[PDB]
């Protein structure tokens, strides 16, 4: 295709959109993928970030076909000048072959090293009665305990001398039947 | 104290990384209580673009691997995933690639479809159902995604709803499976699958589902004993809570003589993990401008909502409840309502008190201190507590 | 900012030690002025148990040995000893074992008895009296215990009181001995004892004692010149201050046409060490709810109490006095009374002013600044003073 | 006595009381003192702290009689596990022989060393116009100066142009006679 | 927070030096915006004595030599030199010895005389004039002293004034010379002198000077087009600003039906360096107690002064303008006037906004938020901005 | 003159005045200047500071005549005990010969070194859009740019959709003629 890089600008160059546009799977033709290695150097970061993230929205069948071409692009992105493009290229390098993202990201990456360094220590400081994930709210005790361990009982901030007014209300509504 | 535009904070990876580090630190400090405040400031940044969402979620998945407290980050990640959903962003492709969901082709396909559309369809439900009925079902952790389970809530317990009777058992089974089934693993190999609680849990859900969709509820009080027994199942309690929510929150409801709110006391008594949602609902109904209600009716209704808070407080969710009453006092609500909360709480509590409770309940006591258990509490505090530094 | 229960702070020696270190630091920082605030937070902890009281008092005795400022800690220890007394705790056994009082069997025995009972009895008074009349009397520092001297105040100058005439001279002599006698020591050996002032001091006390117990006082004004001369003795001034206190503080007193308050001006003029007690009394009478008094009578009476403060201020006790007027202004008292204090003070003061005074008197001036010496003071301050950092 | 340690619990085990109970001198029989060495190991800290502090409330005659037994108990307390019991044992070790407490408490005692270390420096910082003890308020100038030195005069925060209204009031009440 | 007397701060060189260091730091931090606040606290200290003035000005001259930002200190020094002048202190001898002005005997002599007297006299004006007409004129930087140029303002544009017609061209020429002439230097040697703009600038000043001294102005509107063209010359704009100041600021002026204020909009549009003076004038007229004006007339007049601020704001002097409106809101001005400023500003601005603007304009928006462009602005801010730390 | 130092006290000893008094040029007689070297040691700092600053108020003719005597006094002041006298003597040492002050003040002068050290760094931190001197407000663009460089344009805090109400007011007043 003639000026295939100019055409990518008219499709993904929209600064307003920062997420995958509707029908992004149809925009990424197999032939287009093979044309990206020809015009990548001149592309802006915004378009590259839409391009790279676009590979996640492709069906497993379409990805496996041009996985060689995808590896070539992701490699190109790992040699980019934009730090955002570099970071994304490091997360997707495991995708075209495994279908899963890379979570080994500390190798020669000061940002990641500084993030994980500081927060791993912070996460360990708040292990006492730490908030659980949302799925735990849907689980029976045995599934809950298997997954997250025993729940810490509520702190006793006082001692109940008598039962509240809501205790009498339960007995009433049970008597009505 | 300082304010920053989203665009600026995302343009430089270096800058974005630093804000992520402090924001995450704050959210972990705020606990689940201050989660509703500390979350949107972080989520707005992270959900600026798909690439920003990817990076932040990759960082959170790595932190979630920590045995000691990593679960708290998984919670944060799920809260952000919900933010993206509510803002029209599709983050299903990233969510599935983020975990070991992609290891199972058929299931991951059907699960991503529904997560992308944001609803449950009989086509993708059957695909999941057949697989979990076979001799070799996929890992239960796969269907234990918050975004997925919520789709069941609005499909089974929402006033309505559009559903196929020939597929209803499939919807119920998958939900009950996610709620009760327990797997054992050794070296990433699944040894056994325990389904002992699948039958009774599936029945509990089916029972309450039939009650909720029926409505008119005036038949609710008659089957109350059955309803309370089912609420003991957490998955069912979530459903009832959501159902009570959609029922009461909808305008033009307060023209009746309320059993819907009374069920909340049973929810609170059975499930500590649902306390912040119960309170979140109670404060949503406490801040609604009921223009159709009479002034005296508005007063008594708010007293009723306070009765739920005092019950919740008596179940061990006291500090976040006491904290809210102090917030609307220092900043609106009429004095009579605040005095009623104080009266009712002081009528059921007794020493010993913790310093954390006194530090919140004593200040709210001595703002407009004219109302004896009040002065006696102050006398106790003055005798037994000390300020430091 | 943070609050702590007494029990928790005392359970661990490590934790108790840390709070002691910061509390003592604060009290030493607050000076004698902020003593009344910073003390109870420390005292409540220390007086939790006898073992906690022992440890803290042992620490304070060791600090009191410092030549440079150790006296300030001895003051703190005595303030805490009083706290224990007022809360029903007996700390006489510890107090005597804490010093060199145990070196003298007979005297220490009688002194501990009365300190434990909290009153003066003729039996133990005679034992002390005979010893201080002999050729070899015990060290005067032994009877110079604040807790002991106070027992004399409520026995000699309190409205009443129960006392034996055959023992009265013994009570007077021991008090006058503690107040006037001066010993000289060399290498812990007492060289001489100076009793030159014992005769005149004993007479001063005896004179005013007879006047105070008499009352009706309407005879007070007639013997005023004698009374003023005696007030020059500090021990007597303490007595008059306490007597004026018990007289005025007792309800149903303000039905007369006040000489009792006028004596306070003479106390202030003669004794700087009694200024914080004079003010403490004046603010106690300024905050009393006189329900029996007429509104106009309440206003003029408070103006009268302010006249005492302005006099006290003019004696060099200005900063704590100015500080109190600012506290009740920012936080109650009617505007007219605050304006009267400003008027009277600005009518007698003149440059140069210190920055410490301006930092307190200028803010109180410009809150409701409508009343010229006021604007002229502001003009001076604006010309001659500078804010830093 | 049989189960003399059980009997001490029923007398001093009250958690409410943290000071010497009334008639503590009668509870500490000479024979009981000789029985404490037999049952001390099982006693709680609370009871030991009431026991040790109790020795201060005994008359000088009673103390001197079983001073050997008291030394034995105080020694036992100096080998206790509770830091509070240890601290009290170090203060009372000088008592049964001298009738006075020990104020040499820094030897191998981090707590005391940290307290005195920090505060000795703090005490020296506020030597300027430091508050005096209460007894000084009762003393004539010569006794006061001998004991505490010359008083620092009040800071002159201003200059008096005229005498206040209270000056005229003194002259009036002097004229009435 | 802490206050200090001027005398104390100047007695010790060590102490004076430390305050100088922090004061100068603060003023450099406050920028030109907060200059009017941070200056007097420093100036009062520095102008305490001639020796203190000398030391501080010597320190500031050395700092002014820094190529990067040294000009900002030269500004501070000139602000202090003005403070000394307004307090009756003569600092002309120091000012001239401070620079290279003393290198030119005749001129420096005449310049110091007028700077010491504080006015312009024909004798010393002629001496300067003849020298700048000769083939070898002195450096133009010599007549570019703020204190000197101001003397021209009150002599040429002040309502009046006492001036000689036979000398008027000499006054005009010297001013126009200081304003337009451009010299080139190489190794402290003056290569050329550019006078191309001297003719047109001299004419601009002469034209407006004749208009201002005339008055009655009712003839102002007729020659408005000529007047606007001249205002483009900064030296003339300064004159008009000062003239408008003296005209309007003088009591008993608001009895007319205002062209004087309308000229300010043209000043603002042409010269960014005059924005803080334009605002300084606008806030001076906004805080004047017009006792002769009718209540409705006072309201509309203040609305008129606000219209000038909105125009000024639209010229890029927004942050100091927004800041002032927030100050009088949180601390006086009636609500209607504040709401008008908000209305007018929100009617002309649009995204993108900076965080610095939002941090000032959003708080002023949500204090009494009842008035839709307002809520739409809040919606934008909530969507696009984030609080950090 | 007899007691010429006593006479200087009655003329400059006024603590109220801290600046050069009116007609200070007439007080500093040439003969007096030659008498200052005789009585300087006993003078107070206040008088010396009025004396030294007084040399700036003398005409260039009068200064040049006794410049030798002035150098002698300024030297004496550079050996004074008062830090203020020392600082002033270091600033004026260049004056009697050059008519200009000395701005080389860092040599063995901790105060100056600490002032300039801290502030030179502070001045460089605020070079971005730094406030200009007052004379710049009076200059045409070409003179302004030559002297201080191009002006930094105002920060764009928003974007103008329409022109304000003041724009219509300009057109009206232009139509009236
Ligand atoms: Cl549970
Ligand atoms: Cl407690
Ligand atoms: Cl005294
Ligand atoms: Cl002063
Ligand atoms: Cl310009
Ligand atoms: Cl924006």
């Amino acid at each position: 295709e003639s000026d295939t890089g100019l055409w990518l600008h008219n499709k993904l160059g929209a600064t307003d959109e920062l997420w995958a546009p509707p029908s992004i799977a149809s925009l990424l033709t197999a032939a287009v993928i093979d044309n990206i290695r020809l015009c990548f150097h001149g592309l802006s970061s915004a378009v590259k970030l839409k391009l790279l993230l676009g590979t996640l929205h492709l069906p497993r069948r379409t990805v496996d076909e041009m996985k060689g071409a995808l590896m070539e692009i992701i490699q190109l992105a790992s040699l980019d000048s934009d730090p955002w493009v570099l970071m994304v290229a490091d997360i997707l390098k495991s995708f075209p072959d495994t279908g899963s993202l890379n979570l080994e990201l500390e190798e020669q990456n000061p940002n990641v090293q500084d993030i994980l360094g500081e927060l791993r220590e912070k996460v360990g400081e708040c292990e006492a009665s730490a908030m659980l994930p949302l799925e735990c709210q849907y689980l029976n005790k045995n599934a809950l305990t298997t997954l997250a361990g025993p729940l810490t009982p509520p702190v006793k901030h006082f001692q109940l001398k008598r039962k509240p007014k809501s205790a009498t209300l339960r007995a009433e509504l049970l008597q009505k039947s | 104290g300082e304010i920053t535009s989203v665009s600026t904070a995302c343009q430089q990876l270096e800058v974005f990384s630093r804000v992520l580090r402090t924001s995450l630190a704050t959210i972990l400090d705020g606990g689940e209580e201050n989660l509703e405040k500390n979350l949107p400031e972080f989520a707005k940044m992270v959900c600026h673009g798909e690439h920003t969402y990817l990076f932040a979620q990759a960082m959170m998945s790595v932190l979630a691997q920590e045995e000691q407290g990593g679960s708290a980050v998984r919670r944060i990640a799920q809260e952000v995933q919900r933010f993206a959903q509510e803002k029209g962003h599709d983050a299903s492709q990233i969510t599935l690639a983020l975990g070991t969901a992609a290891s199972y082709p058929r299931a991951c396909q059907a699960l991503g479809a529904m997560l992308s559309k944001g609803a449950l369809n009989p086509a993708d439900i059957t695909v999941l159902f057949k697989m979990f009925t076979s001799m070799d079902p996929p890992p239960v952790e796969l269907i234990r995604v918050p975004a997925f389970l919520d789709l069941f809530m609005q499909s089974l317990f929402k006033p309505g709803a559009r559903i196929n009777q020939d597929h209803k058992h499939k919807y119920i089974h998958i939900l009950a499976y996610a709620a009760s089934v327990v797997e054992t693993w050794k070296k990433n190999k699944r040894v056994s699958i325990n389904k002992d609680e699948l039958k009774s849990t599936s029945k509990a859900v089916e029972t309450v589902h039939n009650l909720c969709c029926n409505e008119n509820a005036s038949e609710l009080v008659a089957e109350l004993s059955t309803l309370y027994q089912c609420i003991r199942f957490p998955v069912v309690a979530m459903g009832v809570l959501k159902w009570v929510d959609w029922t009461v929150s909808e305008p033009r409801y307060f023209q009746l003589q309320p059993v819907h709110l009374a069920l909340l006391d049973e929810i609170s008594t059975c499930h500590q993990l649902l306390h912040p949602q119960v309170l979140q609902l109670l404060v949503k109904l406490f801040e609604t401008e009921h223009s159709a209600l009479d002034v005296m009716e508005q007063l008594e209704l708010k007293k009723t909502l306070l009765d739920r808070m005092v019950h919740l407080l008596s179940r061990g969710y006291v500090l976040p409840v006491v904290s809210y009453i102090r917030k609307c006092l220092e900043k609106d609500t009429d004095i009579s309502l605040i005095r009623y909360f104080v009266t009712e709480v002081l009528d059921v509590i007794a020493p010993p008190y913790t310093s954390d409770f006194v530090q919140l309940f004593l200040p709210i006591l001595e703002n407009d201190s004219i109302a004896d258990p009040v002065t006696e509490f102050i006398a106790h505090c003055k005798s037994n507590f000390i300020m430091v530094n």
